[PDB]
């Protein structure tokens, strides 16, 4: 289980980072 | 018994009940927070921690007969807590041992049965799941055992309780650390026993094995993450070595570890005190006093506790070595009454150009100066008294001769007056110049600073600092 | 074992084979046992009685033979041997002189920060008695007051031997600072100002300063060059960093929402 | 960043085509995009939530589409009915 | 030891590595939900 | 007192100094800051027989400071007196950085299969397999298969799946990990085609495993090479099953 | 809130500033301050 979780924590980290960019990206563009 | 025995039934029953309920719902609240949503940064962990330092040290100091705190060990001796029927059976026991000790008496402590009250509650099918429950029930006997102060086969029961706690501490930190992380309480719990581990040795001898173990905990911490463990462990290594009147200043100088990054507004206050002491003794005064100020002005929410007395006592000393001195007795205290008089008598004779009253006060108040904990005033003040005169004159007179300043400074030598000012210009007391032709000593020339690139550079300090105040205060609040 | 306890030390020491003998004597002590645990057991305190003493006479040799890296070696090794946890270690009569030799050495190397932070080990031997520590701390006091005369009037008053290599560096670290203080916007002074700023009636020192530096004696008048600055500032030239500061403001004003 | 509503729909309808294998990510991004200011970003999030999760009782996508079908705008009510039938 | 000489060379490579992958996600959840609510405020302004 | 001993040119003295250095390094931490510079400048002496402990205490100080690459360069250059240590808190972290450094090198070199490869030290792979031999000593090969997938190596993959394996059913477990958690498509056929190596010379050939992999791969003739053998062996009860599984799973143009 | 470090721990209204400035400078202010004219 110690190898199976470690990629899963990467996938949750990578899925988070595209989101938190995009919500910073949208809220920059939402001001117009 | 007619007067004092009638006020024996009221104190146990309700403080037995209401103190038991608060720690139960917190420990039940900590367990559910440990099980789900480990993001417990703004949870009840710190405020329960702020209760145990304050209330349980002022509510009770003795082991509380009629089974009040003494009944906690025969209550918690039969605790297993593994499965859902096993927890419901123990929750049946929690009700029953309170109901028996509330109605009748169960098992009494006679200040000697400390080994049966610590090994059998540690045993009896106890698991390593409920870790703060185990760490709290070992830390709470440590307070009345020290506050009793009887010293009759007690140090060894302090010592074994510490070593068992450290054995439970290492068993947490190495085996099954999956989302528990009790370091937020374990640092202070380590700090509290180490205060007792220092004091008990301080009754008899020095302490060095405590510090070698403290390196070892610092060796086994600090690689994971700095989560205010390393901050307090750095201070506990630092406090004894400054308390030793030998050395270890250079060990703190090379100590490249200044990054605790948060302190719950508790550690960084006293962390900035100790590094102010060391920059003061290493003759770096400007950075010393500005962080001595930053320590004092941080947390004044303290009703005459003593470190506030001690930073204020030192800050006026490092101000006198610089030269300026504001009011200090303006916030008078019933504890300040024995400390406000010698330093005010000190700064009186310093700022004046007198010596015999100064030596008389120095001869009278040296016993306090040793009891405070600074000895370097004997060498660093005689530079101040001789330079207080030349700084005041150079501030006053725009152009004074050497033969006048020699007679004004009761010096009786018109030859070293060039040498004093040459020391004054070199040391940075005042910016002047000596015309070595007949004794012209001039001073500053221009006063325009405004259109000469002064103000913008301070303004760039003001903008960049307050926008950093802004953005940190932005991120610290939108948590939901 | 028990090799050359008191050889050529009580009278003279012109030779140098005693150096390698003491070196091999230091090889024997380290190969006996380590000094690192040091719990009790007066048997191993006996070998620490001798091991401190052979460094003391080794330090007396290094200060007799004019050797700078040696004296700091033996002193720090002795300072490690006073650095003992379980130090019962009965009273050595040379420790007061040994610390006085270290304290004046550290003052000679211009370490005023190291000077004071050393002065924590002595509880009440600074004022009450012990001239061997009282003489450097009175000396530091005289540097802070401003009496260069009281330094050299007290140079001819030594309790133990002469402290010659200490006062030679003490002469050395004063006179260059005096020379560093005078090489300024001054132009010329007569011999009498260098007889007041400096000292003795026509020594080789004015010839020493004439060959090394300037201060060339002409018609009874020295000549010091001006060591001031002449930089013609305009200061609207660093206008790029100002526009850099204006832009990075509005960068930090915007760009994060 | 783009301004035509058609490409803004077709970009946020493409969420289901790229994340159908992991249903634990489609309601994370739709639940905020289905509450935009225009209906078009709200609409294409509703079609993406339907085409991502095929036939699994989710109870969250159901919970998100319930204010989606409760909307004044007619077509964003429509695709919410489409997505509720698809799940 | 079939396990005690194995928990510090090959399992400890995994346990000491997952912790950073856990705590960044635990930290960036706050930073995400910060950006979430801030987006919910401005969207509540524009719609109104 | 060791500092002047490190200054004095004597080989029996310098051995005794570093013998005192590596024993007390738990206590004096930044006191030896200038000396480990003097050890490292005097490390290029190849005719001086104390260089292993010289690279040891140079490694011990920079990890304390935080210089991890210089700790890792001198951990490799130390040698076998480094390699003997397995039971420590110090040794377990720098090998964790070493496996970190080794797999991020192999991830880097997997993008240029046409030469231009970075040089590989033999001592870094000498603790890769030594740790992998400790992985086999665990009697736990899920631990061993994890590094073997991270290191981007194929023969260690084939050796772990067939060694002892109680119970021998890890061929499906590796196939799930390759299918479920994966980002790169480059070596994904390599992991697939090394699975069909162990599937074809398996003691129970051939039907379900290879055909489901070759549906996932793009072999139009290798399926016909084995389906003819399924007919030639007179087996048509499960050949009837494997062809419907080929019809249901695989798409057009296959 | 105690912090586990305690070793040990009216006549005017507010007059420190004048007394830090002037403590003992002949506050009768008549005998030299008014009597310079005999001296000059």
């Amino acid at each position: 289980d110690l190898y199976s979780r470690y990629k899963k924590l990467q996938q949750e980290l990578e899925f988070l980072e595209v989101q938190e960019e995009y919500i910073k990206d949208e809220q920059k563009n939402l001001k117009k | 018994p007619p007067g004092g025995g009638e006020q024996e039934p009221p104190p146990p029953p309700a403080p037995q009940d209401v103190e038991m309920k608060e720690e139960a719902a917190t420990g039940g609240g900590s367990t559910g927070e440990a099980d789900g949503k480990t993001a417990a940064a703004a949870a009840e962990h710190s405020q329960r921690e702020l209760d145990t330092v304050t209330l349980e040290d002022i509510k009770e100091h003795v082991k509380q007969l009629e089974k009040a705190v003494s009944g906690k060990e025969p209550r918690f001796v039969l605790r297993a807590l593994r499965m859902l029927p096993s927890t419901s059976r123990r929750l049946n026991h929690y009700v029953l041992y309170k109901a028996v000790q509330g109605f009748f008496t169960s098992n009494n402590a006679t200040r000697d049965f400390l080994l049966p009250f610590l090994e059998e509650p540690m045993d009896t099918e106890a698991d390593l799941q409920f870790r703060p429950r185990t760490g709290k029930a070992a830390s709470t006997p440590l307070l009345p055992e020290v506050e009793a102060y009887l010293q009759l086969l007690v140090v060894i029961f302090m010592m074994n309780s510490k070593r068992y706690k450290e054995a439970q501490k290492i068993s947490d930190d190495l085996m099954q650390k999956i989302s528990t992380q009790n370091r937020r309480a374990l640092d202070l719990v380590a700090a509290k026993c180490y205060y007792y581990h220092a004091r008990v040795y301080e009754f008899l001898d020095k302490l060095d094995v405590v510090r070698s173990f403290l390196h070892a905990r610092l060796r086994t911490a600090t690689l994971r993450h700095d989560a205010d463990g390393q901050a307090t462990l750095l201070n506990l290594l630092l406090r004894n070595y400054l308390h030793y009147s030998l050395y270890d200043q250079a060990e703190k100088l090379v100590s490249k570890s200044v990054f605790p990054e948060q302190a719950n507004n508790n550690e960084w206050a006293r962390y900035l005190y100790y590094t102010g002491r060391i920059k003061a003794i290493q003759l770096e005064y400007s950075e010393a006093r500005r962080t001595m100020t930053n320590a004092l002005r941080k947390a004044p929410q303290h009703t005459a506790v003593g470190f506030k007395q001690t930073v204020h006592k030192l800050l006026i000393v490092v101000e006198l070595l610089l030269g300026e001195i504001p009011d200090r007795l303006q916030f008078r205290q019933p504890s300040l009454k024995r400390s406000l008089m010698p330093y005010f008598l000190l700064t009186q004779a310093v700022r004046t150009g007198n010596l015999a009253k100064f030596n008389q006060v120095l001869d009278q108040f040296g016993e306090k100066f040793q009891a405070d904990g600074t000895y370097t005033l004997i060498i660093r003040l005689r530079h101040n008294v001789i330079k207080t005169g030349v700084r005041m004159i150079s501030l006053s007179y725009s152009r004074i001769s050497l033969a006048d300043i020699a007679q004004k400074l009761q010096l009786d030598s018109p030859e070293d007056a060039e040498f004093i000012v040459a020391k004054a210009i070199r040391d940075g007391v005042i910016e002047a110049s000596i015309n070595h032709e007949k004794g012209y000593v001039q001073s500053k020339e221009m006063i325009d600073i405004y259109s000469t690139r002064e103000p913008q550079l301070a303004f760039h300090q003001r903008i960049s600092f307050c926008l950093d105040i802004h953005n940190m205060s932005v991120k610290a609040m939108r948590f939901p | 074992m028990y090799e050359q306890l008191k050889g050529e030390w009580n009278r003279k020491s012109p030779n140098l084979s005693k150096c390698g003998e003491e070196l091999g004597r230091l090889k024997l002590v380290l190969l006996e046992l380590n000094f690192l645990p040091t719990t009790g057991t007066k048997l191993t305190k006996q070998q620490l009685i001798l091991a401190r003493d052979i460094l003391e006479i080794g330090a007396q040799w290094s200060i007799l033979r004019k050797d700078i890296p040696s004296f700091e070696r033996y002193m720090a090794q002795l300072k490690c041997y006073y650095f003992d946890y379980k130090e019962q270690l009965p009273e050595s009569a040379y420790m007061h002189q040994l610390l006085g030799l270290n304290l004046l050495f550290l003052l000679s190397q211009n370490r005023v920060a190291e000077f004071h932070t050393e002065l924590e080990r002595l509880p009440a031997k600074d004022i009450q008695t012990n001239v061997y520590i009282k003489h450097p701390v009175s000396l530091e006091q005289y540097l802070m007051e401003g009496s260069y005369n009281k330094v050299f009037l007290a140079k001819g008053n030594i309790p133990a031997e002469s402290y010659t290599f200490f006062i030679d560096i003490l002469l050395d670290t004063i006179r260059d600072e005096i020379a560093g203080c005078i090489e300024k916007a001054y132009e010329k002074i007569l011999f009498t100002e260098a007889t007041r700023i400096l000292f003795f009636n026509t020594p080789k020192k004015m010839t020493d300063y004439a060959k090394k530096r300037g201060w060339v004696l002409g018609p009874n008048n020295y000549y010091s060059f001006a060591s001031q600055q002449q930089k013609p500032e305009d200061t609207t030239i660093p206008s790029t960093e100002l526009a850099k500061q204006v832009i990075e403001y509005a960068r930090q004003l915007e760009m994060i929402v | 960043s783009d301004v035509n509503d058609d490409v803004r729909r077709a970009a946020v309808e493409s969420l289901g085509f790229i994340l159908f294998r992991t249903p634990e990510q489609c309601p994370s991004v739709v639940s905020l995009l289905s509450e935009s200011y225009n209906p078009h970003v709200r609409y294409g999030a509703a079609m993406a939530l339907g085409i991502c999760c095929a036939g699994t009782g989710n109870k969250e996508a159901i919970n998100l589409l319930e204010p989606m079908t409760n909307d004044p705008v007619n077509y964003v009510r429509q695709g919410a009915l489409i997505a509720s039938a698809l799940i | 030891l079939e396990e005690g000489k194995a928990g510090s060379g090959l399992r400890q490579y995994y346990l000491s590595k997952i912790e950073e992958l856990q705590l960044i996600v635990n930290d960036k959840s706050q930073n995400l939900r910060r950006l979430q609510a801030q987006r919910n405020e401005l969207n509540a302004k524009v719609r109104l | 007192g060791i500092i002047s001993l490190l200054d004095e040119d004597e080989p029996q003295l310098k051995e005794f100094a570093l013998h005192k250095l590596n024993a007390v390094v738990n206590d004096f931490w930044a006191e030896i800051s200038e000396s480990v510079d003097k050890i490292e400048v005097l490390y290029e002496d190849e005719g001086f027989r104390s260089r292993q402990f010289a690279a040891l205490v140079a490694s011990k100080v920079f990890y304390h400071l935080g210089a991890f690459e210089e700790s890792l360069n001198y951990a490799l250059g130390a040698g076998d007196l480094f390699n003997v240590n397995d039971n420590s808190e110090y040794v377990e972290t720098i090998i964790a950085k070493c496996i970190d450094h080794y797999t991020k090198q192999c991830v880097e070199n997997a993008d240029l299969p046409e030469g231009e490869k970075k040089p590989i030290d033999q001592r870094l792979e000498g603790i890769v397999n030594k740790m992998f031999q400790r992985c086999l000593d665990d009697h736990k090969y899920k631990q061993a298969i994890g590094i073997a997938l991270e290191t981007r190596r194929l023969d260690v993959f084939e050796k772990t799946i067939l060694e002892s394996n109680d119970v021998p059913g890890m061929l499906a477990y590796s196939l799930k990990l390759c299918m479920s958690l994966m980002q790169n498509k480059q070596f994904r056929n390599k992991v697939l085609r090394v699975l069909v190596k162990i599937y074809m010379n398996l003691e129970k050939p051939d039907f379900i495993n290879v055909c489901q992999c070759l549906i996932f791969l793009d072999d139009p003739q290798a399926v016909s090479d084995i389906l003819e053998k399924l007919v030639k062996e007179d087996n048509l009860l499960m050949a009837y099953q494997i062809c419907f599984d080929l019809y249901e799973s695989a798409s057009q143009q296959f | 809130m105690s912090e586990k470090k305690q070793p040990v721990d009216e006549d005017n209204w507010d007059d420190d500033n004048v007394e830090d400035d002037f403590s003992n400078q002949l506050r009768a202010e008549l005998e030299k301050h008014g009597y310079k004219m005999e001296t000059s």
